[PDB]
């Protein structure tokens, strides 16, 4: 019922980040500075963990499978880059129990009802 | 003045790494009614800078 994540899940989470070189700080690096951003990475990110080829070759090769990233978001590969290790977190955390984190990703992502910015 | 709410990632000495409200990792400030894996609502201002150049 209680809205708490575990921290031997959160960690659990870190240790798969630690087979990628990827730590909790990497991620703070690598957060987008504005709404649009962050939206879209995560979004990469989302769409990365909803297809089981994707993730599987995530996981294999420690990286985004740029290319397959690239057709799908139709994004940059420079976007892919910059970002590539806070959208392996991302991905991670909608296969991975942390679920409220999940939660609070999905109901941000889907706040693209209204999406221009100018 | 301005809250964000997010999740308690790593505790690292006087400073943690949290979710925000808008899935940022960020450093904030280290708070009482923090463990790994609790929600926390803090200040914009809470949030600490990597400094980015």
């Amino acid at each position: 019922m209680e809205d708490i994540e575990a921290r031997e899940d959160i960690e659990e989470l870190k240790k798969k980040l630690q087979e990628f070189g990827i730590t909790f700080l990497d991620l703070v690096l690598n957060v987008p500075k504005h709404r649009d951003s962050r939206q879209l990475c995560i979004r990469l990110a989302k769409m990365l963990a909803e297809d089981e080829q994707m993730y599987n070759a995530l996981m294999k090769n420690k990286n985004i499978p740029r290319n397959e990233l690239k057709k799908k978001a139709k994004v940059h590969g420079r976007t892919i880059g910059n970002n590539r290790k806070y959208i392996i977190a991302l991905c991670l955390i909608f296969r991975s129990n942390l679920n409220l984190s999940k939660r609070y990703l999905e109901y941000y992502t889907m706040l693209e009802h209204h999406h221009h910015h100018h | 003045s301005m809250n964000r709410l997010g999740i308690i990632y790593e505790i690292q000495g006087m400073k943690a790494v949290v979710l925000t409200s808008e899935g940022e990792f960020l450093i904030i400030r280290r708070r009482k009614d923090m463990k790994v894996g609790q929600q926390v609502s803090f200040e914009n201002e809470d949030i600490y800078n990597v400094r980015g150049k």
